[PDB]
């Protein structure tokens, strides 16, 4: 019902699956309680509308931000500029642009969020800590940013609405002289308007 | 103060010319007011309990075709057709049969707006002609007794709203409601009381629907499955002297399931 | 024998203060070690004036209490105002607002070696909706800093 | 795709006068009077109120963000005669006055379609007098009067093609509190009720506008319907209470002068 | 126009309503007196009484709010058509409305709120006729209804909090109406469909509390159910149970 790794880049259909499961269990409840066909239909309709009102705000923005907050992804909005900050320690393999597939939920979650702003413009920017030569950091950050841009485009985001850039240690959000700060430094920012 | 501000600065959608055809099956039950709802009685120690018509549920249908054009302006032409033959056996000695026909043609100019990415509405105003009919016949156990009849036909406007809360993922919850006013001609003839009448009259009307819908996109257009419940009410429909009352409300309520196919150009 | 933390700072109170500030319409945000406190100027000053409402000193007191938890080296207080008269007018107004906020924050001692100040007028808006006076979304005061160690 | 930007600042006045070709209507209780009998065939006669003329006069002030305070007065007076038999007949005098004070807002969804949402106070005074006559003699006629006031809300739909030409449809609903009194001379009865009456109205048609140097001038031609539930009541008729309504065309002129 | 931006908040409100209910012509006329050859029929003369309204609601997504409000109204009224005999009316009306609404801005002055939802209503009328000392029989009528409800509210705020509002709506209900009259020896129970119209006007002022908004309003409300009940104990057949009255109210909206 759902291919795990990006679901073949096809539109997810969890809502209809939940609604159908709820209609089925409502029909079961109607059959069990009343035992009449009309009672079964009434129970099925009640279960279907219950599943609707349940999965209807379970598929609203607030829960999506809460969920992607759960794995490792932080959402910061300011005015119209909204930023997703994603670590490259849980989402990219060691020193390689290869996307990490074991974290297929969270990345999928990201797409859902970006599909609430069909008219937006996406800036994807990669940052890495200070270690290594300048060219190394430049190339690695650019590769990670470009991989994220490709992933965003694959899920159904128009190719003109992207711009991917890789900065080295240029922009810093933590002190590189310490460990945990350097860990927070390595990231991908996805900004949109 | 609203620090974030990307409001519904637009509500009128982009121009789009298209056609659409819709078919709906309707599982309703009709009722009247108290002046016609009760007939006959059972007597237990002088205790006279009146027997209601309690119309068994019947099935009607709706067809409608619409033409969409610049902005959210669309023209919808609709036919509602409902037939009912309901028996009422107040005792095994005699009973009655009711033939209730309701037909309605609705011409509709509607303006589509989307107050946000989620909530859309569609204001609609237009005209409606309705022909409504009641044929009631009594019978003994096998003797075919005569009944009376009351017909009406009228024309007049109709205006209301169309509130569709759409959450993305092709799903939505709709609530529609409107009010109509008709001027027309009604008549009634009673062979039991030997009384005839014919006159022009006024019928106000309120209708509403409420349910859930699902839109599936296709390369050539859109399909919409809508399932819900429907209510309507026509005021002061018939008139007859034989029955306990004189006037009669004409309302109906029932679930309904339908398909609507929209094709672009 | 030795201090068990930085003096007079509890993480639970840090989170409590951040939640309260985000609740009352103030914005407090953290990205790495960079903390940002966006103040809607409608809740600090009067309409287009470098005058602190005496009712708003509780808000600035809570802010100064929040900034006393972290050990920083340099704060930066900035101002932004909607377009009113001319570039010089709002630039001077924002500079005066930032100076007032800076001197108040420095008076309620927050341990910070430098407190910078600048007024950019309406040069860096954060919304495309300019309708409104100081009730506008992008008429604000930004207190931003980087936690040290 | 961007539109629906409410009209800019406009402060002006406007006045409209309209002639109405109205036809009143009663419900089944009062719509049938008299009888003719042919071999047991009992043909009742409809009242068939004669079609009359009435007038509507409205004055409005247009102010900030395209809002308007608009007051309307509808006045209707019909004197119909119906002979149920050759020895007697009845005269029915129906007089209705309505005052509608509304605050409303215009809305411009697009360059072609516009809306107007309004709400306010509706007052009505509705009287029907019936006098029976033996072709010369003033018999004991019965009267039924009701006055009320209450809320009224409504929505106006204007699809204009430019150059002044357009179609319009306004539908509104109202509820009123007041008192209704009735006196039946033949039945030797009288009564008074604190009665509250709802009403709906709906009018369609076409409009033309032309641009003045002082403002705008509009001519409107339409067909209107309206109805007050259970306005009057009396035991004299076959039934007890009458639903009151009317329908008719109307043509008028509205001038708006800028300030 | 503009739809107000995303806002999350809870809100509760309690209002007290001083109302007079009213029957139509069929049930309005009760009892008669014969004086001077004439006969006069006595106006029902319902006394004003206090009902209450409780709303709980939640503003979740941009320009949206899910609202529930319950109306409870009770009346024990006495009417004497003559000195020896009178009646006691016991009329109850409970009505819960749960709807989804969209708030929309049109300017700094005029705002509106569209709403659609369901509503349920129990309307009860028990009549106990009374001789001077002995307890006589009466007749009862209960209607239970459920159905859709659609409406529009227009608020006008001149800034600083003060403003006015006018809220109109129409609803349709179906359910079971039953009646029982002892004097005529009649009892019946049928399913029935009743329409509903209501409107309200009034003024309101808001206070910007540190944690939210305290909205104190005063108004007047009118409503009517057509063909709500029916019984042959009265000289008529059907009644359109309606009412009108002022109401004060306190509301509190706290942001989440």
């Amino acid at each position: 019902c759902f291919h795990p790794p990006y679901n073949n880049f096809q539109p997810d259909r969890r809502a209809v699956k939940r609604v159908g499961v709820d209609t089925g269990i409502g029909a079961v409840a109607g059959a069990i309680a009343s035992g009449t066909a009309s009672g079964t239909l009434i129970g099925a309709a009640a279960g279907g509308t219950v599943g609707l009102v349940a999965s209807i705000y379970r598929d609203s923005k607030r829960k999506i931000i809460r969920d992607l907050q759960k794995q490792d992804i932080q959402y910061v909005e300011y005015g119209d500029t909204r930023t997703l900050i994603i670590p490259t320690d849980k989402y990219f393999m060691f020193s390689s642009p290869r996307l990490n597939e074991i974290c297929y939920p969270g990345l999928n979650n990201v797409i859902r969020l970006l599909n609430f702003y069909p008219q937006s413009t996406i800036y994807v920017a990669g940052f890495t800590d200070n270690v290594g030569s300048r060219s190394h950091k430049r190339k690695l950050s650019q590769a990670q940013a470009e991989t994220m841009m490709t992933f965003l485009w694959a899920n159904g985001i128009a190719a003109k609405r992207l711009k991917a850039e890789g900065y080295g240690d240029k922009n810093a959000i933590s002190d590189n002289a310490i460990i945990h700060g350097s860990a927070q430094n390595r990231r991908i920012e996805i900004q949109w308007f | 103060m609203g620090p974030v501000c990307t409001p519904g600065n637009v509500t009128v959608p982009c121009e789009r010319t298209a056609w659409d055809i819709g078919i709906t099956a309707l599982y309703l039950q009709p009722i009247y007011d108290a002046d016609w709802g009760y007939n006959g009685f059972t007597q237990v120690g002088g205790w006279r309990h009146w027997h209601d018509v309690d119309h068994e549920w019947d099935w009607g249908f709706k067809l409608e075709g619409s033409y969409h054009f610049n902005t959210g302006n669309d023209i919808n032409v609709n036919w509602y057709h409902f037939d009912n033959d309901s028996d009422h056996w107040f005792d095994f000695a005699n009973w009655h049969n009711y033939n209730n026909k309701w037909d309605a043609v609705n011409a509709e100019l509607g303006q589509f707006v989307d107050f946000s990415a989620n909530k859309k509405m569609r204001f609609h105003g237009g005209v409606q002609y309705a022909r409504i009919e009641a044929d009631v016949n009594r019978y003994f156990n096998n003797f075919a007794f005569n009944g009376f009849n009351s017909k009406f036909n009228g024309f007049g406007p109709r205006t209301g709203l169309d509130m569709n809360y759409v959450f993305g993922n092709g799903f939505g919850i709709y609530a529609k409601g409107a009010a109509a006013i008709l001027v027309g001609t009604s008549d009634f003839y009673d062979g039991i009381g030997f009384v005839t009448g014919s006159k022009n009259a006024i019928v106000p009307e309120l209708e509403a629907k409420l349910g859930a819908d699902y839109t599936y996109a296709m390369a050539q257009g859109d399909l919409t499955l809508d399932v819900g419940y429907m209510w309507f009410n026509y005021f002061n429909a018939m008139h007859n002297t034989a029955t306990n009352g004189l006037e009669t409300d004409f309302a109906a309520s029932g679930p309904y399931i339908g398909l609507k196919y929209v094709g672009n150009v | 024998k030795l201090p068990c933390r930085v003096d007079g700072a509890c993480d639970a109170t840090i989170i409590k203060m951040m939640t309260d500030l985000n609740k009352k319409g103030i914005k407090v945000a953290s990205v790495g070690q960079n903390y940002l406190i966006s103040i809607p100027a409608s809740a600090l000053f009067a309409d287009q004036s470098p005058r602190l409402n005496w009712a708003s000193y509780s808000l600035l007191n809570e802010i100064a209490a929040f900034l006393k938890q972290f050990r920083k080296i340099a704060i930066t207080v900035t101002s932004y105002s909607s377009k009113y008269v001319s570039v010089k007018r709002e630039r001077a107004l924002t500079l005066a607002r930032s100076r007032v906020v800076s001197e108040y924050l420095w008076s309620q001692g927050v341990d910070s070696r430098i407190i910078f100040t600048q007024g950019l007028g309406s040069d860096k808006p954060i919304t495309s909706y300019t309708l409104g006076g100081d009730r506008s979304p992008n008429a604000r005061v930004e207190i931003t800093f980087r936690r040290a160690v």
